[PDB]
């Protein structure tokens, strides 16, 4: 199976700046190289067919280049628009087959989170649990380290962590560090603290509140 | 203007059977071979097979082969693909897709997608539940406790849109969880009614949940 290797794995670069994102194949292809584009909760949407070919409807700051094994997509400059997934795919011999994908990330200004804290809602206590949600809003760059500290002590276990992909309007992210454990555990303790390490600020931001 | 649009998707045991379809239009089906090429997460697009337009042609992938069947209907203009003996890592979005080709060639159409996954766990609906403060104020809403996915979340039911953050769902053994958070005016909460609205398509379960001051 002819197989085709892409990178970088994910790329990050500033508006306006070049990318260049390339694909080799396992043996010689000509030019049976396509490449798609996917935004997020899309399907894929055809860009470039074989031949370096642009398909109809793409703007032309996209281009195709390379011919054997050495392929290469690119943009003259990246607009807010374009902040997408990336496929190559080789056409010319069974099974069809697809790269590991490059994902482009829009490297904006740095930016401080908004970290908020809210203790468990009432019904929840009752079913018997509590979930201690933690909401660190619009920043970057996408590294940061949540901690969750009950009475000043650390807690690593039942800590569920999800990130928001890149705004696609002001190109930050947020993430959603939400703590569980038991009422009873829950109502043991009084010291609940989310603490924020960030790129933005040197000391950690910490957000809290008791009982 | 062509049009892919396939259905049957759905949450099947491992070691079950599944069918799904792809109704196409806009073009003259039977002068262009078909194909499905699923899509997961973790090993991104993966083509599954590649019927002719006469149907006299198949081709799949060892990985699937022997297992999935793709078939058409020229009548129909619809395109098949009955899955048997499924396995885990079968779980993932399934595209239905054209080639430019007789036979088969890149992919120059694709359908919007059916999601099919192959588990044991059940169904169950969500817990949804508020997450009240205790400038702008911000209000979250927090789905916990459910399977499988999607769950649709908003907030009054669309209206408002500016300043919603819905964070993807993680699986926490197999039961899914997530949230969303949306920042208002200081003003207008709690002058105003702030309400969240969740939905289990899968448990035909609707919610709307009222973020009240604590
Ligand atoms: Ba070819």
């Amino acid at each position: 199976e002819t197989t085709v290797t892409q990178s970088p794995a994910s790329l990050s670069v500033a508006i306006g700046e070049k990318v260049t994102i390339r694909c080799i194949t396992s043996t010689d292809i000509d030019d049976d190289m396509n490449w798609y584009q996917q935004k997020p909760g899309e399907p894929p949407k055809f860009f470039i067919s074989e031949g370096n070919t642009l398909r109809p409807g793409v703007p032309s700051r996209f281009s195709s280049s390379g011919y054997g094994t050495d392929f290469v997509f690119t943009i003259e400059n990246m607009l807010s628009e374009d902040v997408a997934d990336y496929y190559c795919l080789q056409s010319d011999t069974l099974p069809l087959t697809f790269g590991s994908g490059t994902k482009l990330e829009i490297k904006r200004a740095d930016a401080a989170p908004t970290v908020s804290i809210f203790p468990p809602s009432s019904e929840q206590l009752t079913s018997g649990g509590a979930s201690v949600v933690c909401f660190l809003n619009n920043f970057y760059p996408k590294d940061i380290n949540v901690k969750w500290k009950i009475d000043g002590s650390e807690r690593q276990n039942g800590v569920l962590n999800s990130w928001t992909d890149q705004d696609s309007k002001d190109s930050t992210y947020s993430m959603s560090s939400t703590l569980t454990l038991t009422k009873d555990e829950y109502e043991r303790h009084n010291s609940y603290t989310c603490e924020a390490t960030h790129k933005t600020s040197t000391s950690p931001i910490v957000k809290s509140f008791n009982r | 203007e062509v049009q892919l649009v396939e259905s049957g998707g759905d949450l099947v045991k491992p070691g079950g059977s599944l069918k799904l379809s792809c109704a196409a239009s806009g073009f003259t089906f039977s002068s262009y071979g078909m194909s499905w090429v699923r899509q997961t997460p973790d090993k991104g697009l993966e083509w599954v097979a590649t019927i002719s337009s006469g149907g006299s042609y198949t081709y799949y992938p060892d990985n699937v082969k022997g297992r999935f069947t793709i078939s058409r209907d020229n009548a129909k203009n619809t395109l098949y693909l009955q899955m048997s003996s499924l396995k885990s890592e079968d779980t993932a979005m399934y595209y239905c897709a054209r080639h430019e080709d007789g036979n088969w060639n890149y992919f120059d159409y694709w359908g919007q997608g059916t999601t099919l996954t192959v588990s044991s766990a059940k169904t169950t609906p969500p817990s949804v539940y508020p997450l009240a403060p205790g400038s702008m104020v911000t209000l979250g809403c927090l789905v916990k406790g459910y399977f499988p996915e999607p769950v649709t979340v908003t907030w009054n039911s669309g209206s408002l849109s500016s300043g919603v953050h819905t964070f993807p769902a993680v699986l926490q053994s197999d039961l899914y969880t997530l949230s969303s958070s949306v920042t208002v005016p200081s003003s207008t909460w709690p002058s105003e009614t702030v309400t969240c609205n969740v939905a289990h398509p899968a448990s035909s379960t609707k919610v709307d949940k009222k973020i009240v001051p604590r």
